[PDB]
């Protein structure tokens, strides 16, 4: 459950989550979001980079412990 | 030491002058029952209550003559909670009232017996007197479970009782029975009895939900022999040549001996062997078969024609001897069998036991039929000393002493810890020496076996000392909470507060049930000895190692010391190890000079005998310390040892569980080696 | 509502995977995935049956639960029929002597296999799960398949117990080993790998040139004991009778030696 | 008769007749001992128990029934010989303990009880039971409890024991699991109750068959069967049904004497009296290791080997009566040949001291083997290795190679064990090529990592429904070898199992390592290992291997003492002088090696610096080969830098004086950055002071700045790193950006180190505390290079080599056109560098190893790996690994 938080914290993405049809669907919704923001299909790796940047500027995960 | 410890109390500060001034204290020490008349020794400013007098006398008995402590213990209760408190316990258990009232039909009655005993007789006889039937059932077989189920259902529906024998073989089904019994039982007269053996596999819930009854076999040779004769059917004894009956008596007597010697586990049998009813039945079958084979007809057969060799060999190597592992217990069993089973046993002058109570002897009955032997059994006097079994009379005293400390342990086992843990750890750190270094591993004189052996000893001793000191420092740091506490340290602190030595600390052999305080004291002694060894090696080298009076008890692996000594003697003069045999000479001087082959050993303690001029003699007093033992390795001359020597074992601690080696001691001409064998004379390293 | 659509499209586009088995049929692979999907769908149907908005989709949820229950009840029998069918196919087709020893059971298995192969061709022609479920009398046929296979398996077990009783030393070898022993009776080469399990020191049998008479026995290290009166397999064709004769003659020749 | 047998056994006999002779000698010795003393002690009656106790045989051939012809009587117990053929079995030496065991066992059997020979393991309880069963000619089955137990076979086995009338002995009953033990005890109780009721005094004439309840059915119980339960207590069910017997101390002094007499030795008594205490001393004085075995079985093996050696010496003398041999010399030589290879280097002087103590004045001379010791020299010279004889540099390693050859000849299933950094792989590689050059038989070695693949991939899997068997790596290799479609027979095939050993992946390997040489696959197929195939276990510690696998394999122990530092230095210098880092480059390498030769001596600067760096504190455990290899790589980079400078200056190239200064300064710089290059600043400073104290090469004259902060320039002078630190001005919008790398002292020093260690493609791990910029520095250095493509893998706590495999599938491709399958990046000319942060974080399994770490080790050391798709060895090119991880103490 942990060390997946650490990677998205140090970089902003977890590369192991997206593969195959999941990666293709993520690519599709990424290009749709690019159209919404005014961008285009461009490159698939570039769309993944756009997804990563949007995650690092938008996502804020909050996680709680007891001392 | 006991007086020194007791004088720490303010009421006993003048104990030393009190004991010196009194002159009847010496005769009081040797009295049969010191607890009856304890001299007024404690110093008190005001007269004390009788309970206080009992407490002070109990303390004195713990100091002087601890063996009577249990007896004194009884007196204390009688002086506090009233006389005849345990008197009902001595009276035979009248459990008919217990099964009538005070026991609900819901609560089962469990009858737990010591292994080798049966409890169904009492309940069966009470059923006979209370004219209520019981469906007695054995739970050995698979059909036994369903049979018990239908029987208990029928009896709870009608109002009868049920029996379930040897239920310790079905623990899970016992739990199921407890769950089933937890339901309401409509009838009130229904009673469920669980005859059973004391075994830890059984459920705790059943024990909690039922009334437990502990049954023991009564101690005494007479009681054991009567039980054996009652167990054997009469027809077996009164059949074939009449001598059979006598033989059975002999067997019975023998059995009783090797059972009653079991209660004295360290002195008399080394370990706690089973020697149960199965061995007795096998011996009975062997005697029956061999008597039938030798004497075809019913006519009486001459005592010399009895196959004595067959019985002796079969009951020394197949029955009663299969479970015997070490050589010396086998030798003792052979001595017993040869003493009893011989053609002399059929004479009127045969002595089953000699030296009993100093001069009295157990004369063998002059009988031919079973009834006379049974009558002789019933006429045995109650004053049965351990001298009947061949043990010295003081063994009983020793046994009582053991029970005494066990009792204390139980009181300790059944009785804010940071402060006391700190003070104990600090005291131990002040007690345990700081550090010894590996001043070893010299290229020159590596060939000396003692050098290598002491290198290994010093290495592993310093290693384990560093480990113990590190753990103790960790405990010190945590008791103030100056650092965190880990799982290993949690286990260590729990084991320390419970008073059991840590498992991570015991890297060498240890007596069972040893307290941490005694363990660390022996640690300090061993570290002092190893530091002396290192100092001698540094000062003189490898030569000085030979001329050291090393104690075997302190050394962690004494057999390795003996091996290294053998190698050292073999290397000098260029001998091979097979040709070196060990010779022990007891020297009075603690620092007597050693020749090229003698090595000094101190701390050896002889039990049951005293040595003078390398000659042994039997004595009542135990733990006769040997002044100095010279171990010599001489070239074997290939001769047969004379009949005036004994091969005494050398155990390491008082619990005779591990054997180090054997010593050939010459005995005085008056005694015989058989008496040495039966009395359990031995040498202890500690 | 959307989850119902997801379930509908999942089970309307689901296809049964088929893998070839010895160029005989195309058998179903992916039992674990299908079972997990069915169990998850059933649990979710029961879960949203508990929902407050369930009254709107009550009839659709009930119909879909009925469909899922039918699918589960079919496939839990289909997997058992599969495992049994491959087991009996392996044992009745890997040997040639199995026909003689159990002829009526072999005929029953031939019938059950013909029916199963017809069903397998039918499902192969339409691998969709809804099409498979809609085929006429699939559950009844599966029940008959399973019960006949269970009965023939019990008969096979009884026959193996009878063979064990006839020759006690067969109790040491396993069920598979004993099956290979009886099935490969004609070729003694496959028998010699089991002789080290039944007998004590015997590791092979020295036979005639045509493997007709058992000339003697041979231990593991090559020591040979020659029977004084050789036992003929051609006269006692049954494996148990001539094996018992071998053991008895071995004891007799040992005594004579 | 004994004299005739002893004369005959000395000659040459076929092995079967040899075994018959030894059995006859043992039985005749026992008979002589019985008659000489136990019967000649004034005994004159045939009914005296001194004679009835001995195992008597009575033959009545007139009886028609075969089972009734021979009667075996002992004490009052009578049995009929079962006449079950036993082949040729090992006969036990009848020690007095064995006689007592026989007496008690037949006494128990007569009373229809069972036998419980309890005692410590290794006293021969199961062997004694088997010998008793074979004496009466009964089939005996031994149910080993070493987790090879089950209900389904055990129930029917009990039914068979009841039916046919065989014997059943349990090797160690106490080791069974509690429920297993209880159920087996229930079945044993049923069987033994049936046996007990079979001899009812009122029902002695058994009219109705004696029956018992097993497998939920009635089973007839034959009167001749029995159950023996060997222990190490008995269950409460069986306490009243079994007779116990203590077998604690077997009489080794008599076993050794009897076997040495059977082997032909004429002084067996003295040799036994020497060799039993000697093995006791070997067990006690010597250090404790898992693989040592000084029990009775080892003594028996040593004695039979000594007999073989004496017979071979007799044959050699004859081809060139003969009873003047030094039998003690033969015994000690056999002991050495059997025990020295599996001894640690520390214990060898201890073993020889014990041998001198017990065998005084008897010396051991090893075999010369000058025929192969010359091919070893040639192969070592051709591999740029170091070879030496005896006390010379190389004696220990060559002796280890000779011992490996000896154990290879003796048996298959070798096990080379030694701490990481010893000459293990090189030893067997050199042995293989030397054998191929000597005998003319081509040697082929298959290197397999058992942990790189799962057990299913290693051995094959069966389809759960399709019932189709697909073979794994080892199974496919064995099948390919046995099929000989190419001619792998007549070629020495060595399946070396590089890696560690755990009781999981070797479960099917016990059946082939032992004398069976048979691999049993789950599908039913059986494979026989051909005689020209040896399976080697190249392991490191042998701490998580069961005794069953260890005892089945001959062993050679490779201590770190074997591979001395001079060996490593000589090999490095030879490779520098011979192998180019790519002729002018070779000339530069030779000049550099000539310059640094004085420092790479026995007591040179490098050795002293190493002995110092060992005492320091390092974040990871120091290994001699790790620092030595990093140093060698950095010197290779120094030579490359010299070549590059010469290329940049076509006129006036590097001169001898300037090259000498540059090489001496670079050597100190490389010692500083290789030894203690993974430590704190204080440790680096301490090592700098120490090397300053010893060395004579010029050092930076500044007494304030530690030398570690300095560097060596191409001109041959010490220059500060601070002068090479540039001043950068990042854009305002890019302050504290994820990718901005402001240069600093660390950023440039580690940059130079990274370039140096990536020139040789050596994988490296940037271990440092969290937040130190390890990944940032690594990415900057990697992406600064134009021909390097970087892929970042975050190793999670559940990371498996499947993540790696997916990585090469996504980024690389398989190409068949070379000699073997090649895994190469899709981009041409681009060296794919696999980034692995948190490389140590993946979890160790139950047996103290990491799966992905072992995969990386295999793919780095060998250059490739086996793919499970078709079980073939793909070779990696244009692929590097770079790692990063937090300190292990975290
Ligand atoms: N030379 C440098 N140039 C630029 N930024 C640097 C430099 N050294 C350190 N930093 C910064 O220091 C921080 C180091 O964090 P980071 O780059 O994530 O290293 P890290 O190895 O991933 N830490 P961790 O993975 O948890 O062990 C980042 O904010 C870097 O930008
Ligand atoms: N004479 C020599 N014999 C053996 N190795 C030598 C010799 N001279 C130098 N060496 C070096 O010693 C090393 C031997 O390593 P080897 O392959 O034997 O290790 P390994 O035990 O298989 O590895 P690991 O440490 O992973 O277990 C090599 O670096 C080799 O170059
Ligand atoms: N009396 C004996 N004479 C000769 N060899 C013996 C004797 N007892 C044991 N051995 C040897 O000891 C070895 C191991 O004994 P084993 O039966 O495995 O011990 P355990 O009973 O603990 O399993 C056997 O190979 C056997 O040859």
């Amino acid at each position: 459950f942990l060390e997946r938080m650490n990677t998205l914290l140090a970089n902003g993405e977890v590369p192991g989550l997206f593969e195959g049809d999941e990666y293709a669907t993520l690519m599709t919704q990424c290009k749709e979001g690019a159209q919404k923001e005014g961008l285009m299909l461009d490159s698939h790796e570039e769309l993944y980079k756009w997804f990563t940047s949007q995650v690092i500027r938008n996502l804020h995960v909050v996680f709680t412990m007891n001392p | 030491e006991a007086v020194v410890r007791l004088s720490c109390l303010p009421a006993f500060k003048d104990l030393i002058a009190k004991v010196q001034a009194d002159e009847q204290f010496g005769i009081w020490l040797d009295s049969s029952s010191p607890e009856q008349t304890v001299p007024y020794l404690w110093s008190e400013e005001t007269p004390a209550t009788p309970i206080g007098q009992a407490i002070h006398r109990l303390l004195l008995i713990q100091a002087f003559r601890p063996d009577r402590l249990l007896a004194m213990a009884h007196m204390f209760v009688s002086t506090n909670l009233g006389e005849s408190f345990m008197s009902i316990m001595e009276q035979p258990l009248d459990l008919t009232h217990i099964v009538g009232t005070e026991v609900k039909p819901n609560t089962p009655v469990l009858m737990c017996s010591v292994p080798g005993y049966d409890a169904s007789g009492h309940v069966e006889d009470l059923a006979a007197e209370q004219n209520t039937q019981i469906t007695s059932i054995a739970i050995g077989s698979a059909e036994g479970f369903n049979q018990a189920d239908k029987a208990i259902n029928t009896a709870v529906k009608s109002g009868r009782w049920v029996m379930l024998k040897n239920v310790h073989l079905a623990p899970g089904w016992l739990m199921q029975l407890e769950k089933k019994l937890h339901s309401l039982q409509p009838h009130a007269c229904f009673r469920l009895f669980l005859t059973m053996e004391i075994n830890p596999k059984v459920p705790v819930n059943l024990l909690r939900a039922g009334r437990i009854f502990v049954f023991e076999p009564p101690p005494g040779v007479k009681a054991n022999m009567l039980r054996t004769f009652s167990s054997i059917p009469v027809s077996r004894i009164c059949k074939s040549p009449n001598e059979r009956a006598r033989l059975y008596f002999l067997l019975a007597w023998f059995h009783a001996i090797i059972q009653e010697r079991l209660r004295y586990a360290p002195l008399g049998w080394s370990k706690k062997y089973e020697f149960g009813e199965s061995d007795l039945r096998s011996a009975c079958d062997t005697v029956d078969t061999w008597l039938d084979d030798t004497a075809k007809g019913r006519q009486n057969i001459s005592p010399d024609k009895i196959p004595w060799s067959a019985l002796k060999t079969l009951m020394a190597q197949s029955i009663y001897g299969g479970r015997v592992d070490n050589e010396f217990d086998q030798r003792l069993l052979n001595t017993f069998l040869e003493r009893l089973f011989t053609t002399r046993s059929f004479d009127s002058e045969f002595k089953l036991a000699c030296k009993v109570d100093g001069h009295k002897d157990i004369q063998m009955p002059d009988g031919i039929r079973r009834e006379e032997f049974v009558q002789w059994v019933e006429l045995l006097p109650d004053t049965q000393t351990p001298s009947w079994l061949g043990l010295p009379n003081n063994a009983e005293r020793v046994l009582l002493t053991t029970q005494g400390v066990d009792m204390i342990s139980k009181m300790l086992k059944m009785q804010a810890w940071m402060r006391t843990l700190h003070t104990t750890a600090s005291n131990w750190l002040h007690l345990i020496p700081q550090t010894l270094s590996h001043l070893k591993r010299t290229v020159e004189n590596i060939k000396d076996p003692l050098f290598r052996f002491f290198e290994r000893e010093v290495k592993m001793g310093a290693k384990l000392l560093q480990d113990v000191r590190q753990d103790l420092a960790d405990v010190v740091q945590v008791c103030e909470g100056k650092k965190k506490q880990t799982n290993y340290l949690r286990t260590l602190i729990n084991e320390l507060v419970k008073g059991i030595l840590p498992r991570s600390w015991s890297h060498y052999t240890v007596p069972a049930g040893m307290t941490v305080i005694q363990w660390v004291s022996d640690f300090s002694e061993r570290i002092k000895q190893l530091q002396n060894i290192s100092l001698a090696a540094a000062s003189g080298g490898a030569k000085e190692l030979k001329n050291i009076h090393v104690c075997l008890g302190g050394l962690f692996v004494p057999e390795a010391y003996i091996t290294a000594t053998r190698q050292y003697v073999a290397q000098a003069n260029s001998w091979s190890l097979e040709e070196l045999c060990l010779e022990v000479n007891v020297t009075t001087s603690q620092g007597a000079t050693l020749d090229a082959c003698s090595f000094g050993v101190t701390g050896l303690k002889l039990q049951g005998a005293t040595c003078n001029n390398n000659k042994l003699s039997l004595s009542n007093a135990i733990s006769t310390a040997l002044p100095l033992t010279q171990l010599r390795w001489v070239k074997q001359t290939n001769t047969e040892k004379k009949a005036s020597v004994v091969t005494l074992p050398v155990y390491l601690n008082f619990t005779r569980a591990d054997l180090i080696f054997t010593v050939d001691f010459e005995i005085a001409t008056k005694e015989d080696p058989r008496s040495f064998y039966e009395r359990g004379v031995a040498v202890l390293c500690t | 509502e959307e989850f119902l659509k997801q379930i509908r499209e999942v089970w309307n586009t689901y296809e049964l995977d088929l893998v070839n088995y010895q160029n005989k049929c195309r058998l179903i692979r992916g039992w674990d995935d299908l079972f997990n999907k069915v169990k998850e769908h059933i649990n979710s149907v029961s879960a949203m049956k508990l929902s407050p908005y369930y009254k709107v989709f009550e009839e659709d949820a009930l119909s879909w639960e009925d469909k899922l229950n039918r699918i589960m009840a079919l496939f839990d029998v289909w997997i058992d029929v599969q495992r049994r069918w491959v087991y009996l196919e392996g044992i009745f087709t890997g040997s040639a002597d199995i026909k003689h020893l159990l002829p009526v059971e072999t005929q029953r298995f031939q019938s059950i296999s013909t029916e199963f192969l017809a069903l397998m061709k039918k499902v192969s022609k339409s691998p969709l799960v809804m099409d498979v479920l809609n085929i006429q009398g699939v559950q009844r046929s599966l029940e008959r398949l399973a019960d006949l296979l269970g009965k023939i398996q019990k008969a096979l077990g009884e026959y193996l117990e009878r063979e064990r009783s006839s020759f006690p030393r067969f109790y040491f070898v396993g069920d598979e080993d004993l099956l290979e022993i009886i099935g490969n009776s004609k070729n003694v080469a496959k028998l010699q790998k089991h002789f080290k399990k039944m007998f004590a020191g015997v590791s092979s049998i020295i036979l005639n040139e045509d493997n007709s008479v058992v000339l003697g026995i041979s231990s593991r290290e090559g020591e040979e004991v020659m029977f004084k009166t050789p036992v003929s397999i051609t006269e006692h064709p049954k494996i148990n009778e001539w094996l018992t004769l071998v053991e008895k003659e071995m004891r007799v020749t040992l005594a004579k030696l | 008769t004994l004299n005739v047998l002893a004369d005959s056994v000395l000659m040459e006999q076929p092995p079967l007749r040899r075994r018959k002779l030894e059995h006859l000698i043992t039985e005749l010795v026992h008979q002589r001992d019985v008659t000489r003393s136990l019967i000649k002690s004034k005994i004159d009656n045939a009914k005296s128990f001194e004679w009835l106790s001995q195992m008597r045989f009575y033959f009545d051939p007139k009886q028609t029934d075969v089972l009734q012809q021979l009667s075996i009587q002992m004490a009052n117990a009578k049995f009929n010989y079962g006449f079950e053929y036993l082949g040729v079995q090992d006969k036990l030496v009848q020690t007095p303990l064995t006689d007592r065991c026989y007496l008690t066992m037949t006494q128990a059997l007569e009373a229809r009880l069972g036998g419980s020979p309890f005692g410590p393991a290794g006293t021969g309880k199961t062997e004694s039971v088997k010998a008793l069963g074979h004496q009466l000619g009964r089939f005996v089955l031994v149910f080993n409890c070493d987790e090879t137990f089950d209900f389904q076979a055990m129930g029917r086995i009990f039914v068979g024991l009841c039916q046919v009338g065989a014997w059943g002995c349990f090797d160690e009953f106490n080791r069974l699991e509690e429920r297993m033990l209880s159920a087996v005890s229930q079945q044993v109780q049923c069987i033994q109750e049936a046996l007990r009721e079979h001899s009812n005094p009122n029902y002695d004439k058994t009219s109705a068959p004696i029956t018992c309840e097993l497998l939920n059915k009635q089973v007839k119980v034959s009167p001749d069967m029995a159950i023996f339960i060997t222990m190490n207590n008995l269950p409460d069910n069986l306490k009243k049904l079994f007779r116990s017997l203590a077998m604690t101390k077997p009489d080794r002094q008599l076993i050794a004497q009897v076997m040495l007499y059977s082997q032909g030795f004429r002084t067996a008594e003295v040799l036994a009296n020497k060799i039993v205490p000697f093995f006791k001393l070997c067990d006690e004085q010597l250090s404790s290791q898992s693989h040592y075995d000084f029990g009775l079985r080892a003594l028996k093996s040593v004695l039979v080997s000594a007999g073989n050696v004496k017979r071979e010496r007799i044959q050699k003398i004859k081809r060139e009566i003969a009873e003047n041999l030094p039998e003690q010399e033969i015994l000690i030589q056999s002991v050495c040949e059997t025990m020295v290879p599996k001894l640690v280097a520390e214990d060898i002087p201890l073993l020889f001291s014990l041998l001198s103590d017990v065998f005084p004045g008897v010396q051991y001379h090893r075999g010369e083997m000058t025929a192969l010791r010359e091919e070893l020299k040639k192969v070592c010279q051709e591999m740029y290795l170091t070879y030496g004889d005896g006390e010379e540099v190389g004696g220990m390693w060559v002796e280890k190679v000779l011992q490996l050859y000896q154990i290879t000849q003796i048996n298959h299933g070798l096990m080379m064990v030694g701490p990481s950094g010893s000459g293990k792989s090189m030893a067997w590689r050199v042995l293989l090529k030397a054998l191929e050059r000597l005998e003319g038989v081509e040697g082929v070695a298959h290197i397999i990592d058992p942990k790189a693949i799962s057990k299913d991939h290693l051995y094959g899997t069966l389809d759960p429904n399709t019932r189709e068997w697909t073979d794994g790596l080892f199974t496919h290799v064995l099948r390919k070898i046995i099929d000989s479609v190419r001619g792998e027979l007549q070629k020495r095939q060595w399946i070396v199992f590089d890696g560690d050993v755990d009781p999981e992946w070797v479960e099917n390997l016990n059946s082939v390592l032992d004398d069976n040489k048979l691999l049993t696959l789950p599908n039913g197929e059986r494979l026989s290992l051909p005689p020209n195939v040896r399976i080697m276990f190249e392991v490191q510690d042998l701490k998580y291997a069961t005794l069953a696998t260890v005892s089945r394999c001959g062993m050679v122990w490779f201590s770190e003492d074997v591979l001395s530092t001079d060996m490593i230095f000589n090999n490095f210098l030879a490779r520098l002088r011979s192998i180019p880092l790519d002729s002018p480059m070779l000339q530069i390498q030779r000049d550099a090696a000539t310059i640094m030769q004085p420092y790479f001596t026995s007591n040179g600067l490098v050795t002293k610096a190493l002995e110092h760096a060992f005492q320091l504190e390092h974040i990871m455990d120091l290994t001699r080969l790790r620092c030595l290899g990093s140093l060698f790589s950095m010197l290779h980079q120094a030579c490359r830098n010299v070549a590059q400078y010469n290329a940049n200056h076509p006129d006036f190239p590097m001169q001898i004086e300037q090259l000498e200064r540059y090489i001496q300064r670079y050597l100190v710089y490389a010692i500083l950055w290789s030894l203690s290059g993974d430590s704190r600043l204080k440790m680096r400073a301490e090592l700098g002071e120490y090397i300053r104290r010893i060395t004579t090469v010029p050092l930076p004259t500044a007494p304030n700045i530690p030398i570690i902060d300095y560097e060596v320039s191409i001109s041959g002078e010490w220059s500060p790193w601070q002068a090479k630190v540039p001043q950068i001005e990042v854009e305002t919008h890019k302050v504290a950006a994820p990718d901005v790398v402001v240069p600093t002292l660390d950023t440039v020093r580690h940059e130079a180190l990274l370039y140096t260690w990536l020139a040789e493609h050596k994988p490296l791990v940037l271990c440092g505390p969290p937040g130190s910029g390890k990944t940032m520095t690594l990415f900057s250095a990697l992406r600064a290079l134009p021909d390097m493509e970087v892929v970042g893998l975050n190793f999670s706590s559940a990371t498996t080599p499947e993540l790696l495999l997916k990585t090469f599938d996504h980024y690389c491709e398989y190409r068949r056109t070379p000699n073997g399958v090649v895994l190469a990046p899709v981009q041409l000319g681009k060296w794919l560098v696999l980034f692995c942060d948190e490389i140590n974080l993946p979890d160790m399994d139950k047996y103290g190893t990491q799966r992905v770490i072992s995969f990386i080790r295999q793919m780095v050391e060998h250059g490739g790996f086996y793919r499970t798709s078709d079980q073939t060895w793909v070779k990696l090119e244009r692929i590097q690994f770079v790692g990063a991880c937090n300190p292990p103490t975290d």
